[PDB]
């Protein structure tokens, strides 16, 4: 997950978030369709 | 494994890489690229101390990666520092660079960027404007209120599913013209559009 | 910090920013439901409790055509039968007793002193409701794909996005309890789904507000302006080309043209 701002705008760092979101966040256990934080990595 | 790695590179190509504690979604630790040193807040877990940037000799900041601390430290408030993509810039500098008279405040910028914008969609976008409009802001009550709530919401979302969706207890947000909105239930956009990860507090079903 | 949370007074509102109200706060067994301006009245104050009860005036919500007709009443929990007054709210908006698994909470008109009344589930933009003690509309922008921002275009007739401006008053929405995005400026204006399409997908654009099923929407936790109910669709630009100028309701895919941000 690397974020290099010398060759960075709205959209390369929406799709950083995205991935930090991605990783962080459970696929199963969701509430509301919010995901809750993963147990482990 | 319980943290996860990032890396920030600067407009020098000078990268850091930052460490996430997944359980509470703070910053632990970071190692500048191509160093022997690395970096832990105080207050930072036990586990990562063992675990993360074994090859390296470990220092203990002296603040913890709370906002208080972050904020004491700095001598500001988040209400004061100013967010974009060239203070961002330079608080990779600072960090690259072990800069101790500009850490809490270079930690500030980079925390708020990155993991309270991950955590809120409302933050998210804030940001993405100033990379789009190439200027910068200092967060007002709207952004402050939801980093400062994150964890009671997250909370109150879980405990909602034992009643309708409706809160335990009230949660004051304000908008970005500074008016209090009152959340106390799930059915606000404010809320379910925002929140885009919650701190776990129990083990709930929707 | 409990997760447990027994009792809750909150209050209800629904269209147009009315809320649901008790009848003159007559407390009789049988006491008539309405929609009124909100306020501070105990008749307006509705407590939820963990067996799935919905209370005003120490008596519980109540629903049954064999009893009461169509319409929708307060009723004692202790003499009344066991099922005609479980109730169950839903994250876009459906108020419904799960014992008539057809039918939903509803105002048939928006105006005060409305009867309200328990109607077959067309996930309209009258049978949806908003939950919660703060009841007024939550002003904000709409951002859409590349940051540009939902505006109401050409007189507030057709609705595209545009390049964000600081407080363009037409670029600013009012998000409603009832379901509906309306326009900050003039409130009789609303977002609609219309029947002009674009390639086999109905065209949104700004029509006056009816209360229909083309008017409800709700903003999902991922981040799609979506319909209620099971079937799902939801906004968006068609083919990420804001030059088009047009959103299209479409088969949620959940891709970046389908993401937006209530910007507040
Ligand atoms: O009739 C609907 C309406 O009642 C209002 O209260 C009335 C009350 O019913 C009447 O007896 C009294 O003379 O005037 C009151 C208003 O000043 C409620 O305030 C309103 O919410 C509706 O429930
Ligand atoms: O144009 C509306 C429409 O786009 C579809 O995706 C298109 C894409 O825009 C186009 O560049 C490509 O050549 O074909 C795709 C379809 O196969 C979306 O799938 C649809 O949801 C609409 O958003
Ligand atoms: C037009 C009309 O009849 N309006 C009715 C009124 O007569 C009635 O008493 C009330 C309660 O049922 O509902 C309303």
């Amino acid at each position: 997950a690397n974020l290099r701002l010398s060759e960075a705008n709205s959209g390369t760092y929406k799709t950083f978030i995205g991935r930090v979101r991605e990783e962080l966040g459970s696929e199963t256990y969701r509430l509301y369709g919010i995901p809750v934080l993963k147990h482990s990595l | 494994n319980r943290f996860y790695l990032l890396t920030l590179t600067s407009n020098q190509d000078e990268s850091i890489t930052l460490a996430i504690d997944v359980e509470d979604m703070v910053a632990v630790a970071y190692q500048p690229a191509g160093s022997h040193e690395s970096y832990f807040f105080l207050n930072a877990p036990q586990i990562a101390f063992h675990t993360l940037f074994t090859d390296t000799h470990q220092n203990v900041l002296n603040f913890d990666n709370t906002f208080k601390s972050l904020e004491n430290a700095a001598g500001t408030t988040r209400q004061t520092i100013v967010l974009g993509v060239d203070p961002l810039d330079f608080a990779i500098s600072n960090l690259f660079n072990a800069d101790p008279k500009l850490l809490p405040l270079s930690f500030l910028v980079i925390i708020q960027m990155v993991l309270e914008a991950s955590k809120f969609r409302f933050i998210e976008q804030s940001v993405a404007y100033s990379f789009k409009n190439e200027k910068t802001f200092l967060p007002d009550l709207a952004i402050v209120s939801l980093e400062d709530n994150w964890s009671e919401i997250s909370l109150q979302i879980q405990a909602s599913t034992s009643l309708q969706g409706l809160f335990g207890s009230v949660v004051e947000l304000y908008n970005s013209n500074n008016e209090l909105i009152e959340v106390d239930s799930i059915y606000y956009p404010i809320i379910l559009a925002n929140v885009a990860l919650q701190l776990y507090h129990c083990q709930v079903s929707t | 910090n409990e997760c447990l949370v027994e009792t809750r007074t909150t209050r209800i509102s629904g269209r147009d920013a009315l809320c649901v109200d008790v009848a003159g706060a007559l407390t009789s067994d049988g006491s008539r439901l309405i929609l009124y301006p909100c306020g501070q009245q105990v008749n307006q104050k509705w407590t939820f409790h963990s067996d799935g009860t919905v209370r005003s005036l120490g008596k519980c919500l109540a629903t049954n055509n064999s009893k009461f007709g169509n319409l929708v009443v307060i009723y004692d929990c202790s003499k009344l039968a066991a099922e005609d007054i479980s109730w169950d709210v839903s994250v876009g908006g459906t108020i419904m007793n799960p014992n008539y698994e057809d039918l939903a909470l509803t105002s048939n008109k928006a105006t005060r002193s409305t009867n309200l009344t328990m109607e077959v589930n067309t996930y309209s933009a009258s049978q949806g409701w908003r939950v919660g003690n703060y009841v007024q509309p939550i002003i904000g922008s709409i951002v859409g794909l590349d940051d540009m921002c939902l505006e109401a275009t050409d007189g507030n007739t057709n609705m595209w996005l545009e390049e964000c401006v600081p407080n363009q008053r037409e670029q600013s929405w009012a998000l409603y309890s009832d379901g509906t995005i309306r326009v900050d400026d003039n409130r009789e204006l609303c977002v609609t789904a219309s029947s002009s399409t674009y390639d086999n997908w109905k065209v949104i654009t700004i029509l006056n507000c009816d209360g229909s099923n083309n008017q409800r929407w709700v903003f999902l936790a991922d981040g799609s302006i979506s319909t209620p109910g099971n079937q799902r669709l939801a906004m968006d630009v068609a083919r990420s080309d804001v030059d088009l100028k047009k959103i299209i309701l479409h088969r949620p895919h959940g891709d970046l043209n389908q993401q937006w941000v209530l910007f507040y």
